[PDB]
Order: structure tokens, then C-alpha cells, then sequence
């Protein structure tokens, strides 16, 4: 008659590894974006192939030198690299990905992306089924910035290539009952996005990896929700709502 | 008094699960025309009991501090207020307790 | 120990066809370590079945038990865990399908009795188990008249034959 | 710890047993078994008959004309080319319609030699009930040629199964001769009527208006319904024998709960009896000349 | 469900002592109506 | 056997009983809002009822003066209930101390209730209103009555 | 206008109906998301996310609970009335509303307008169908009358019997037979050509039609649906059918000097199962709701 | 005992006493172990008997899947579908014989309990009997206790 309950344990990941050791992480990405890239406002409407230039080009001019000496660091580091041949690469890695993705794929899709865009892209869909396929691409994709970054905190380095593409997807996000819920069958949308890739360069591999996506402020909205959502208000205490 | 034998689940399932053991429905469970917080027929809001005891704890509250130590109890009848709201004439060998926020619309 | 309650919602089914029914959903949803007894457990859980789940928070707001808030707060995070996870739109649409109790570890103390003999108390504990179906709730079993009476005697009477025989 | 292993392996073996019990898996037809051998299954089925089959009758019609589409859609779909033998498969469609025609002919003149008194719709509502889905289908399962039919869906919709049994019996009427398949069709269809009622294969609605044709037809006046015998007429269960009446002249008798029911199982029981139809008929003489 | 129910539920503050008043006189009309049975239609004695 | 026999039993005997009832009378007359079980709470209006009308019947009289100082163990409230609750009621005879029931304890889930003098400087309790004039049924019993008016 | 059955009239009618149905549902391409707020007083701040044209007052009162689905019989969109069963258009505030309130005045001429089409239904099935019957109109009579009424026009062969209480017995039967199956009242903004293209017979429904479209520049009238039964009303009405808990039908009068013709008008007293009363005040509304009361001027 | 165990009726496959009669086995899947000394008989049955007994009867299939295996079994599939499974674990020729002799001789139905060893489809010739039977009928039907 003197029993208590034994298994004493949390539900939360705090701090371990830097408390008082002599063995540290050697991590394979950052945190997130070094220079967020500023699309044009007027690139739908000139959606074509090019167009007259406009006034003061001094800035662009400093972008693609900035560029050209990231090229140029990263060829001297890491010889044996073309820039031509990169956007096909991008597009046929993202198309892999997303195939992946629908075909509920972990140990390649690791590889395929970051360790940073993974959660984002693993989380809310996890008890979820998609059937995602690619059917046509429109405008070819092209290189809009290239950076690359210096940080010497465990002498890695890494360089995002800011790529965009335009293309059409096909999205049907059903339910884990097997409903419908969010895009429709088979309807050839048509979006644009704007993908940076990251590779670790001081890595003795590299594998070039889709770091994250940047969409623009003045995006068009998306397609709504075939439900309806409620939206309550806060809960109202013993007292007064002044609103 | 002691068992000669054992009773059965079967009586253990007559004896606990027959209606008169049971919970029974009640269908006195209404809503209320303010606030709504599932009232009950012949039975207060608690929303609005819990509104109306904290402020009688908070002019209770502001007696004490106005009258100070025990064993006092004026003579004369008390009156509240808030902000602003200036005394009326007929409320003059009344006491004058203020507090220090708005009028509710449910005390008038 | 043995955990299987909670791991029902993670049941993922194949997409349907056009040619498909809506299929309602189901929500498993359960605590463990409660300190109560399993019979007044299974007494609320007898009081509740199947019924809407706002009518069973009305029920259970003004029971006077241990476990009647304790129900009542498993419901209310049942059913925000289906608006929120389980794809739920509509709060009122919600039913209890299967609602009942089971038995926690329990450890052992003393009595103390008028002598040197003593007894063995057993720190009774218990659990609970509820389960939401969206949709409305189902009618109950209105009962047989005297017509289903009399058509189910007339089969049983036109069903006997020759027997012991041929 | 408890030593042993022949133990642990028999409740391994039980656990299993249990999980296939509780789980049933779908079943999967006998061709994709290990222990299976199509020629050899072919010529246990040709031999169990007492007939004289022949091979390539029997390989043209126990395939069907949607398997050949599957097998040509799965070569197609793959890109590996089979025209060395899927072009010479022949569907089995005119033999399948042969069949149909003489077990239709057979049936026909069987129950016209053998019940002269039957109308042109009993028998023809008689040979569609013979040649009906079930009893073909159930032929088929009984004969376990279902797992011998080539053709896709595991269960077997009725169409493709009644359809390969009218190819093998055309099959069979092609290669022996016309006696051999008449005997085969007849020892094969009309054992099931054995103990079946007449109208449970008939289902007609008004027996007492073909009643009044067939007695015009034989040059009788009307019929008129009589009260024979009764119990209890205020009763839940009531009782009545209601006995037609031709030229003061009874021909039939038919029990009922009420008068309606009673009269109307009178009428059948006067129209089976002027048809030849009935329990103290002939049996069929399982026999050969 | 249908729940429990009375005479003075739905009723206003002017209408219940209507509604007495009311079904008070009714009662007492019907009770003087019945006065005088031998007058109407009597059962022979 | 207890037929047409009030006085419900609380303490230990009359003499606790009468101490409590005593007791909860001052702090109704204090802090004039109570919450206590049902039974309590009758008995205590049962007797502020008398005690007000005690009150009423005059200030100089020794018979009431003695139970203001019996019934009032604080003394402070004595002068209060003679010059305050007293001339209130001047036009009332014996309509005051409204009971109004609450649910239940969170402690051992017992039927309780609160009752309350008139006037009462608190702000009041959320009284049981009844339907407005305008429903459905009281249009039709108005409607009716109009009827009747006028046909008379 | 020409010969048709007692049956081919109402399948032509509900199908056209159902036609005009499916087109106002699929005039809208996908599925535009509103911000419908509600500004009652329960639950204030509370916006919610429903679709156009589609969604229904009564969804978005089964996103709260099942109190505010079981006490609701009118909505409040923007000061003008709204019933429970009407696709919303453009983003707003609702408002719900009930028996019991302050100001019970729109729900309950909504709910006299529902008794008034529920009896005029069940009293267009209750004739000889050798015997031509014609509805004229319902007049919005105040609740301080005594009984609604529906002026219906029968037969020229049928000018001198007096129904006894048989035929209201049989009515009264088979209003509670009505009331037993549960059909709501779906409505639709129905265009007033395509409306008065529909009937073409009665030349009553045509004149009422064109009164009531010609108050409005659109050009728009409110139509309703009873399972099968087309009614040209005002206003919204009432979302479910069983409501009504005691329903009986008091007499007839008839009005002739005012039409050559003779023209019936039957009464009815209805009580919500909401707000139900005792036998007593039931029989004494019966007896009062018997007296003669018109207010068409 | 009975009430433990499910019953059935005794009746035909498909009729096989009135037209022609067939044979209800088709397969037998024997798994003789390759060396051990538990599938002697199994053994010795193959080498000497097997010849003979698929020889005697065309319309039966013999497998020798020889699977190096301990307990000898044997599958046998019938018409109707059922599959009955044996061990003929440590047993002579001659019981292996009389048991697969037995296993052919039988059908596809269940050895549960025969219920009714007699079973016919035309149980009634002379009518059958009725409470009406053997009772004479008075003039016009008229009941006792009547005027007309
Ligand atoms: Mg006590
Ligand atoms: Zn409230």
C-alpha cells in the first residue's frame, strides 16, 4: 500500500546540444532569403518577349554586375558550371519535387528541397491527398538575380538563385475522407511564382535545392474556398465589447 | 448477513441500467433575451449574476474605502454614480459614491 | 498501457467518385488519467448516446456531477479539433454516434478499520471515450405497432410446415 | 522465459488464422494460383462429361471478345507488340449464337412432344426461363467453368458468363453430333424443373381471364365460382375453398385466406390442370432410346 | 423536443388578470345558468 | 408526522437556529444582498418582514427598540433600520424583500438563492421579465378584448 | 389559356419552376466569397465567409448553434425583411429575430402571410375537379383582426350551399396532414414576364401580378413553393412548415354586393408551437376568429 | 453435439443421379517432402499408385509440387468450391490409398450433421392432407345450428 506513477517526461524540445560540449551542428541551409527580389510592376503587362527600355538604367546595370561577380566567385570556387542550362534544371527539379510530393514521397523529397521549404510543404497536407500534375509550360523560365552571401560563423556559404517561371499546374486538394475541398478536377489555371534555389557550397557534394518562394504584394488573390468559414469574434468576458 | 451464493452480471445490468437509475432529460433549458449564455426556466443567468455580483463587490469595495474602519452605518440612504453625471437636486442628504468608469446601458 | 483511440483520426481514405455518396465524417477524440469512477462515467454516457451535441453541452451544464464539465470540455475540444483540423464547417451539424467508459491504472492503500485488520484501497480510476459524426442525428427507433405485431405473427404462422416427416 | 518453438509456431499459426478470418482478403480467381494448369483443366473438363470434346473448340469459346480488348489494351498501353497470337484468337460470337438457337430448338420440340397441351406463351415463357441468367449461371458454377472463362472482373457479371455457356455448348454441338449435345442441354436444363411450380416460371397476372380463353377455346361456356367449404369468417385467420363450376360440373379446387385469393388459386389450379402441368404428371424419362 | 408548458407563459402583464376576469364571469354565468332545471326539459318523475 | 408544521430544523437545536437566522438577518440588513440555500433565505425574509414592520410601527416604543437590539448584534444598525428602511416603506405595507433563485454552489452543489429589499442602491438582479405586449398571443387576447369592450 | 387537366397544369407549373431554378443557380460563374456581418446583439463582432447566391441565412445560423435554428423565423439584411430560405447576394449584415422580442411585427405578418398561402393550398385540393376553382388574392390583414382571410372564386353551379362542419373538420384534417410532412417554403426572385408567363389562365393571378410588379421599376415579384404548389405572395414568409402546432379554419362569408359573380372568402386562426396556449384561450380564439373582419380599406 | 454445431440438408450439386453423373474432384495438390521421415508414405504413394489412381479416373488432376517440407498434406477442391486440407502425417500406403479413394468418392458438401437422412422434391401425390379431409359434405355447405 505505498505506489505512486512513474513516467515523468515533456512534450517539448528546449536547448541541449551547446550546453557545456565540444560537438556543434553542421547544418546544410540558413534561415531564410539573403535579398528579396523586387519583381516589376508591370510584368504582366509585358509579358512578351522584351520592350523598350526605360529611363535611368544605371540600376539594372549595377544588378547584373552584382551578378556577374557572383558567377564569378562561384566559378572560382567551384569551376565546371554553366548559367544556360540552369533554368531547365530548376524546372525539371521543381517538376520532380511536386511529382514527389503527389506521389507521398519523403526520402527523395529531403533531398530534393531544402531542409527549410519541407515543413511548409509537408505540414498542412500531411492527412491530406493532392493529384498535382503538370501539363504545359508557357513562357520559358529566365534568371532574374543572382547572389550569394559570406557568412563566417562555420565557414559555410551559400548562393540563392532567384529564377522565376511561368507555367500552368493542375491542383486538386480533396479531403482524408475523399471529398473535395480546395481546387477542382482537371482546369489548366494559369500563375506565376518566383522560386530561389540554394545550394551549399562548401558542401564536398552540393545538390542544388529549392530554397523557398516569394510571392509579390500585388499577386492576383486565389481561388476560394468550395466551403464556408466562420469567423468568430472574441469571447466576451463579464464586462463590455466596445467595438 | 452474508451471501450464500454470487449475483450475476445480468442482475448487475437489471439493477444499474433500468430507467428509474437514469439520468433523466430535462427540458426546462432555454436561451436568454440578453447577453446568451444557455440560461434555465425559473433559474438567473449566471452571465449576467457573476456581471451584477462584481459590481456590488466593486461599490462595496468603494464604500469601505470611503468609510474607512468598521462599525460606522450612516443614516442617511446611498446613491452611485460614474463618470461625470453631475448629483440631481433630490439626491442632496444622499451619499455620493462615484466610480471610475462608464455607465452600463443595463443600470438605469 | 495500450493507445489506439487517438490514432483513429489519422485514417487516411482514397479520393471518391462523382458517382459517390458524401459520406459522413468521424472524430475520435479521448483523455486519459481522469480521477472519477467508471459507472458515474458510463451513467453520463448513458444519459448522453446519441444526441446533438449542443443539446449534450445543454445537458451537461446543468448536471451536477464531477464529470460533467470534464465531458463538456472533451466535447468542446473534440468539435474545435473537427472545425479546425478535421475539415468541419457547420458547429451545430454534429452528433454523438458512440459514447462510453473504460478503467485507468490504479494503485493501493490503507483503511484503517476499529482493529488490528485493515482493507485495501483501491484508487479507482477510469477514462472516456466519444466519438462525432457530422450530419444531423439520426430519428430513434419509433416502436412497432400492433399492425408489425400482427404481420410478424401471421409470417411465423405461414412459415411453419410438415416436420419429423418427409 | 519459457523454452520452445513447435508451441510459439502453432500460435503464430492460429494468430494468423485468426487475422485471415477476422480480415478476409479478396479473393483471387484460380488461374493466378501456383497449382494450376490450363490444359490439363481443359482436358479433366472434357473427360468428366463422358463426351468427346476438342481442344481448339474449347480455346476459342471459353475466352470472350472483352478479354481480348484487355489484353490488347495492356500490350498497347506497355509497348510490347503480340500479333502472333492475338490476331488468331477468334471471338467465340456466331458459335455462342448456334448454341443459343438449338438449346431454344431442343427445348421447344422437348416440350412440344411432351406436353401437347401448352400454349404458345407457356412455352415460350418456359424456354426463356431455361434459358434464363440464373439458371445458366448457376449451371456454370456448379460445372466450374468460371474459373477456366477467360474475361476480366473477378465475380463474373451474368452477360459474359451466359455467354460463354452458350459458346462451349455451341462448341459442343459442332464437334459431337446433334443427339450427343441434345442429351447433354436436356440432362443439364430440364432436371432443374424437378419439384418447381408452373407459374413460379410463367408469372402471370390474371389467371382467370386466360382462364375463360382457354375454355372458349375448348368450346365451354363461362365458369362460375361456388363457396365449397369455409372456418371462421370473423376470425384474423379465415379459411375458404372456393370450386369452380363448368356445366354443374366441378374441374378444380383452390384454398385462400379471403375469397379473392381463393379464387384466384383456384383458376391457376384449372389452367395447370388443362395445360397437363401438374404433380401427378409423368416424370421425364432419364433414359436413351 | 416539446417542452413543459402552461397557461400564464406567454402572456403580458395586462392579460392575465384579463384572462381571469374573463373565465371568472364565464364560470359564473354557466353555474347561474343552470339555476332553474325544472323549467327547461325535465325527466319525468 | 409533520402536518401544517413550519420551522425547518438548521442547527443544533431552536437556540442555533434562532442564532443563525439572527445572524444571516444583520447581514441582510448590512449588506442587503445575501446568497444562502433556499431554506435559509425564507426563513431570514420570513423575518425581515416582521422586522420591518416592527420597524415602521414606531422608533420611541421600548418593545421594538428591545428587538432591534436582540435581533442586531452590530448596534450601528439599529439607528440605520429606524431612520432609513423605516421611512422608506411609508407608503408599502408588506410587499418588499423579493426572492430570486440562483443555480447552484460550485462547492457541494446545493440550491441556493438571493433575496433582496426594494429600492436598493445595487443595481438590481436580472428580473424574470415576462413577453412584451406585441406577440403573437397577446396581440390576439388585446384584439379580444376590444372586441368584447366594444360589442358591451 | 385553353382545356388542361387537374395534373398537367401544376407539372408545367413546378417544371418551369424548377427550370427558372437551375438558371438563377447557374447565371453565376463560381463561387464569390461575401463577408456577411452579424450586428444582432448575442454574439456582436462576428463576421462570416459564405458564398453568393448559394448560401442560405439558415447555413450561416448553423454555424452557431442549434438555439439559433430552432428559435428563428425571420432575418433582418439591411432593415428589410429576409426569410431563412433566400440566397444572399451582395456583402451586408443579418440579423436574426424571433417570436418572443421586442417588436414582433414583421415575423408575425410573415407568419400570417405563410397560414394564409398554407390554406389556400390545402383548400385548392379539396374540390370537385369537375368544379373550376380560382384563387384572387391575400389581403395583409392586421394581427388585431380576428382571422386571415382568401377571397377563392368557385363554380357558377355552386352559388347556394352552406358548408356544415364536416367540410371544416375534413380542412382542419387535412391542414394538420400538411403540417405533418415537413416541406419548406422555397422562394425565388422570379422575374415578373416569366411569372405571369408561367400561369396565362387565371385572369386574378394576372392582375395581381401586374399590381404587384407595377410598385417597383424591376419589375420583380416574390414567388413561393410549396412541394408542388405555386402561390404569388408579399414579402418573405416562414422556413419551416411544422410551426404551426394548432391550426383550425373558423367559417365562410360571402360578399355580394360588390361583383355580380359570388365570391367565397374562408377564415383561420393559427398558433406557433413557440408560442402555444392552454384549450381554453384555443377555443375562445376559435369562437372569435368566427365573426365576420375585413380591412381592405 | 447439435446445437453447437451448424447443420444442412442432404441434396444434389446439381443433380448428377438423374442425367449423367460427373466427378466432383478436380484437384489434388500433394506437398511430399523431399528427405525426412515423416512423408514415407506420401512417398512411396507417388513412386508406386499415383500412375494408377490418375489413370482410373480421367476427370481428376494429380500436383506433386515436392516441396521440401515437414508434415505432409494434401489439397482436394471440389465443383461447389470447398476445399478440404488433410495431413496424412506418418501413414501407410494403403491408408493414404483408402483415404484419397474416400477424399474422390465424396462431393464438395460439408460433414457437418445429415439432418433428415431422406430427402425428396414431390413429397405429395394423392393431395396432400388437410383438415377438410375425410369429412362429408352436408346439402348446400349449410353450417349446424342455423334455419337456412
Ligand atoms: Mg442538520
Ligand atoms: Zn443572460
Amino acid at each position: 500500500t505505498e505506489k505512486e506513477f512513474m513516467q515523468h517526461a515533456r512534450k517539448a524540445g528546449l536547448v541541449i546540444p551547446p550546453e557545456k560540449s565540444d560537438r556543434s551542428i553542421h547544418l546544410a541551409c540558413t534561415a531564410g532569403i539573403f535579398d528579396a527580389y523586387v519583381p516589376p510592376e508591370g510584368d504582366a503587362r509585358i509579358s512578351s518577349l522584351s520592350k523598350e527600355g526605360l529611363i535611368e538604367r544605371t540600376e539594372r546595370m549595377k544588378k547584373t554586375m552584382a551578378s556577374q561577380v557572383s558567377i564569378r566567385r562561384i566559378k572560382d570556387y567551384d569551376a565546371n558550371f554553366k548559367i544556360k542550362d540552369f533554368p531547365e534544371k530548376a524546372k525539371d527539379i521543381f517538376i520532380e519535387a511536386h511529382l514527389c510530393l503527389n506521389n507521398s514521397d519523403h526520402d527523395r523529397l529531403h533531398t530534393l528541397v531544402t531542409e527549410h521549404c519541407f515543413p511548409d510543404m509537408t505540414w498542412d497536407i500531411k492527412y491530406k491527398t493532392v493529384r498535382w500534375s503538370f501539363v504545359e509550360s508557357l513562357e520559358p523560365s529566365h534568371v532574374v538575380q543572382v547572389r550569394c552571401s559570406s557568412m563566417m560563423n562555420q565557414g559555410n556559404v551559400y548562393g540563392q538563385i532567384t529564377v522565376r517561371m511561368h507555367t500552368r499546374q493542375t491542383l486538386a486538394i480533396y479531403d482524408r475522407f475523399g471529398r473535395l475541398m480546395y481546387g477542382q478536377e482537371d482546369v489548366p489555371k494559369d500563375v506565376l511564382e518566383y522560386v530561389v534555389f540554394e545550394k551549399q557550397l562548401t558542401n564536398p557534394y552540393g545538390s542544388w535545392r529549392m530554397h523557398t518562394k516569394i510571392v509579390p504584394p500585388w499577386a492576383p488573390p486565389k481561388q476560394p474556398i468550395l466551403k464556408t468559414v466562420m469567423i468568430p469574434g472574441p469571447q466576451l468576458k463579464p464586462e463590455e465589447e466596445y467595438e | 448477513a452474508a451471501p450464500k451464493n454470487r449475483r450475476t452480471i445480468e442482475v448487475n445490468r437489471c439493477r444499474r441500467r433500468n430507467p428509474q437509475k437514469l439520468i433523466k432529460v430535462k427540458n426546462n433549458i432555454d436561451v436568454c433575451p440578453e447577453c446568451g449564455h444557455l440560461k434555465q426556466k425559473h433559474v438567473l443567468c449566471a452571465y449576467c449574476y457573476e456581471k451584477v455580483c462584481k459590481e456590488t463587490a466593486e461599490i462595496r469595495r468603494q464604500i469601505g474605502k470611503q468609510e474607512g474602519g468598521p462599525f460606522k452605518a450612516p443614516t442617511i440612504e446611498t446613491v452611485v454614480l460614474y463618470t461625470g453625471e453631475t448629483p440631481s437636486e433630490q439626491d442632496q442628504g444622499k451619499r455620493i459614491i462615484e466610480r471610475d468608469r462608464k455607465r452600463p446601458s443595463w443600470f438605469t | 498501457i495500450s493507445r489506439k483511440w487517438e490514432k483513429k483520426n489519422k485514417i487516411v481514405y482514397p479520393p471518391q467518385l462523382p458517382g459517390e455518396p458524401r459520406r459522413p465524417a468521424e472524430i475520435y477524440h479521448c483523455r486519459r488519467q481522469i480521477k472519477y469512477s467508471k459507472d458515474k462515467m458510463w451513467y453520463l454516457a448513458k444519459l448522453i448516446r446519441g444526441m446533438s451535441i449542443d443539446q449534450a453541452l445543454a445537458q451537461l451544464e446543468f448536471n451536477d456531477k464531477k464529470g460533467a464539465k470534464i465531458i463538456k470540455e472533451v466535447l468542446l475540444e473534440a468539435q474545435d479539433m473537427a472545425v479546425r483540423d478535421h475539415n468541419v464547417e457547420f458547429r451545430s451539424n454534429l452528433y454523438i454516434a458512440e459514447s462510453t467508459s473504460g478503467r485507468g491504472q490504479c494503485l493501493k492503500r490503507i483503511r484503517y478499520h476499529g482493529r488490528g485488520r485493515f482493507g485495501i484501497m483501491e484508487k479507482v480510476y477510469c477514462h472516456y471515450f466519444v466519438k462525432l459524426v457530422e450530419g444531423p442525428p439520426p430519428p430513434p427507433e419509433p416502436p412497432k405497432t400492433a399492425v408489425a405485431h400482427a404481420k410478424e405473427y401471421i409470417q411465423q404462422l405461414r412459415s411453419r410446415t410438415i416436420v419429423h416427416t418427409l | 522465459v519459457k523454452k520452445g518453438f513447435r508451441a510459439a509456431f502453432r500460435f503464430q499459426k492460429e494468430l494468423e488464422r485468426q487475422r485471415l478470418l477476422r480480415c478476409p482478403p479478396p479473393p483471387v480467381r484460380r488461374s493466378e494460383k501456383p497449382n494450376w494448369d490450363y490444359h490439363a483443366e481443359i482436358q479433366a473438363f472434357g473427360h468428366r462429361l463422358q463426351e468427346n470434346f476438342s481442344l481448339d473448340l474449347l480455346k476459342t469459346a471459353f475466352v470472350n471478345s472483352c478479354y481480348i480488348k484487355s489484353e490488347e489494351a495492356k500490350r498497347q498501353q506497355l509497348g510490347i507488340e503480340k500479333e502472333a497470337v492475338l490476331l488468331n484468337l477468334k471471338s467465340n460470337q456466331e458459335l455462342s449464337e448456334q448454341g443459343t438457337s438449338f438449346s431454344q430448338t431442343c427445348l421447344t420440340q422437348f416440350l412440344e412432344d411432351e406436353y401437347p397441351d401448352m400454349p404458345t406463351e407457356g412455352i415460350k415463357n418456359l424456354v426463356d426461363f431455361l434459358t434464363g441468367e440464373e439458371v445458366v449461371c448457376h449451371v456454370a458454377r456448379n460445372l466450374a467453368v468460371e474459373q477456366l472463362t477467360l474475361s476480366e472482373e473477378f465475380p463474373v457479371p451474368p452477360a459474359v458468363l451466359q455467354q460463354t455457356f452458350f459458346a462451349v455448348i455451341g462448341a459442343l454441338l459442332q464437334s459431337s453430333g446433334p443427339e450427343r449435345t441434345a442429351l447433354f442441354i436436356r440432362d443439364f436444363l430440364i432436371t432443374q424443373m424437378t419439384g418447381k411450380e408452373l407459374f413460379e416460371m410463367w408469372k402471370i397476372i390474371n389467371p382467370m381471364g386466360l382462364l375463360v380463353e382457354e375454355l372458349k377455346k375448348r368450346n365451354v361456356s363461362a365458369p362460375e365460382s361456388r363457396l365449397t367449404r369455409q372456418s371462421g369468417g370473423t376470425t384474423a385467420l379465415p379459411l375458404y375453398f372456393v370450386g369452380l363450376y363448368c356445366d354443374k360440373k366441378l374441374i378444380a379446387e383452390g384454398p385462400g385466406e379471403t375469397v379473392l385469393v381463393a379464387e384466384e388459386e383456384a383458376a391457376r389450379v384449372a389452367l395447370r390442370k388443362l395445360y397437363g402441368f401438374t404433380e401427378n404428371r409423368r416424370p421425364w424419362n432419364y433414359s436413351k432410346p | 423536443g416539446k417542452s413543459g408548458t402552461w397557461w400564464d407563459e406567454h402572456l403580458s402583464e395586462e392579460n392575465v388578470p384579463f384572462i381571469k376576469q374573463l373565465v371568472s364571469d364565464e364560470d359564473k354565468a354557466q353555474l347561474a345558468s343552470k339555476l332553474c332545471p325544472l323549467k327547461d326539459e325535465p325527466w319525468p318523475i | 408526522i409533520s402536518h401544517g408544521r413550519v420551522f425547518r430544523r438548521m442547527g443544533l437545536g431552536p437556540e442555533s437556529r434562532i442564532h443563525l437566522l439572527r445572524n444571516l438577518l444583520t447581514g441582510l440588513v448590512r449588506h442587503e444582498r445575501i446568497e444562502a440555500p433556499w431554506a435559509r433565505v425564507d426563513e431570514m425574509r420570513g423575518y425581515a418582514e416582521k422586522l420591518i414592520d416592527y420597524g415602521k410601527l414606531g422608533d420611541t416604543n421600548e418593545r421594538a427598540m428591545r428587538m432591534a437590539d436582540f435581533w442586531l448584534t452590530e448596534k450601528d444598525l439599529i439607528p440605520k433600520l429606524f431612520q432609513v428602511l423605516a421611512p422608506r416603506y411609508k407608503d408599502q405595507t408588506g410587499g418588499y424583500t423579493r426572492m430570486l433563485q440562483i443555480p447552484n454552489r460550485s462547492l457541494d452543489r446545493a440550491k441556493m438563492a438571493v433575496i433582496e429589499y426594494k429600492g436598493n442602491c445595487l443595481p438590481p438582479l436580472p428580473l424574470p421579465r415576462r413577453d412584451s405586449h406585441l406577440t403573437l398571443l397577446n396581440q390576439l387576447l388585446q384584439g379580444l378584448r376590444q372586441d368584447l369592450r366594444q360589442s358591451q | 389559356a385553353s382545356q388542361l387537366s387537374p395534373t398537367e397544369l401544376t407539372e408545367m407549373r413546378n417544371d418551369l419552376f424548377n427550370k427558372e431554378k437551375a438558371r438563377q443557380l447557374s447565371l453565376t460563374p463560381r463561387t464569390e466569397k461575401i463577408e456577411v456581418k452579424h450586428v444582432g446583439k448575442t454574439d456582436p463582432g462576428t463576421v462570416f465567409v459564405m458564398n453568393k447566391n448559394i448560401s442560405t441565412p439558415y447555413s450561416c445560423a448553423m454555424h452557431l448553434s442549434e438555439w439559433y435554428c430552432r428559435k428563428s423565423i425571420l432575418a433582418l439584411v439591411d432593415g428589410q425583411p429576409w426569410d431563412m430560405y433566400k440566397p444572399l447576394t451582395k456583402s451586408c449584415e443579418i440579423k436574426f429575430l424571433t417570436f418572443k422580442d421586442c417588436d414582433p411585427g414583421e415575423v408575425n405578418k410573415a407568419y400570417w402571410r405563410s397560414c394564409a398561402m398554407m390554406m389556400g393550398c390545402v383548400i385548392e385540393r379539396a374540390f370537385k375537379d369537375e368544379y373550376m376553382v380560382n384563387l384572387v388574392r391575400a389581403p395583409e390583414v392586421p394581427v388585431i383582426s380576428g382571422a386571415f382571410c382568401y377571397d377563392v372564386v368557385l363554380d357558377s353551379k355552386l352559388d347556394e350551399w352552406m358548408p356544415t362542419k364536416e367540410n371544416l373538420r375534413s380542412f382542419t384534417k387535412d391542414a394538420h396532414a400538411l403540417i405533418y410532412k415537413d416541406l419548406p417554403f422555397e422562394t425565388l426572385e422570379v422575374e415578373a414576364k416569366v411569372a405571369l408567363e408561367i400561369f396565362q389562365h387565371s385572369k386574378y393571378k394576372v392582375d395581381f401580378i401586374e399590381e404587384k410588379a407595377s410598385q417597383n421599376p424591376e419589375r420583380i415579384v416574390k414567388l413561393h413553393r410549396i412541394g408542388d404548389f405555386i402561390d404569388v405572395s408579399e414579402g418573405p414568409l416562414i422556413p419551416r412548415t411544422s410551426i404551426c402546432f394548432q391550426y383550425e379554419v373558423s367559417a365562410v362569408h360571402n360578399l355580394q354586393p360588390t361583383q355580380p359573380s359570388l365570391i367565397r372568402r374562408f377564415q383561420g386562426v393559427s398558433l406557433p408551437v413557440h408560442l402555444r396556449a392552454h384549450f381554453t384561450i384555443w377555443d375562445k380564439l376559435l369562437e372569435r376568429s368566427r365573426k365576420m373582419v375585413t380591412e381592405d380599406q | 453435439t447439435a446445437r453447437g454445431t451448424p447443420s444442412r440438408f442432404l441434396a444434389s450439386v446439381l443433380h448428377n443421379g438423374l442425367g449423367r453423373y460427373v466427378q466432383q474432384l478436380q484437384r489434388l495438390s500433394f506437398s511430399v517432402s523431399r528427405d525426412g521421415a515423416s512423408s514415407r508414405g506420401a512417398r512411396e504413394f507417388v513412386e508406386r499408385e499415383v500412375i494408377d489412381f490418375a489413370r482410373r479416373n480421367p476427370g481428376v488432376v494429380i500436383y506433386v509440387n515436392s516441396r521440401p517440407c515437414c508434415v505432409p498434406r494434401v489439397v482436394a477442391e471440389y465443383l461447389n468450391g470447398a476445399v478440404r486440407e488433410e495431413s496424412i502425417h506418418c501413414k501407410s500406403v494403403e491408408e493414404i490409398s483408402t483415404l484419397v479413394q474416400k477424399l474422390a468418392d465424396q462431393s464438395g458438401l460439408d460433414v457437418i450433421r445429415i439432418r433428415k437422412p431422406f430427402h425428396t422434391d414431390n413429397p405429395s401425390i394423392q393431395g396432400q392432407w388437410h383438415p377438410f379431409t375425410n369429412k362429408p359434405t352436408t346439402f348446400r355447405g349449410l353450417r349446424p345450428r342455423e334455419v337456412q
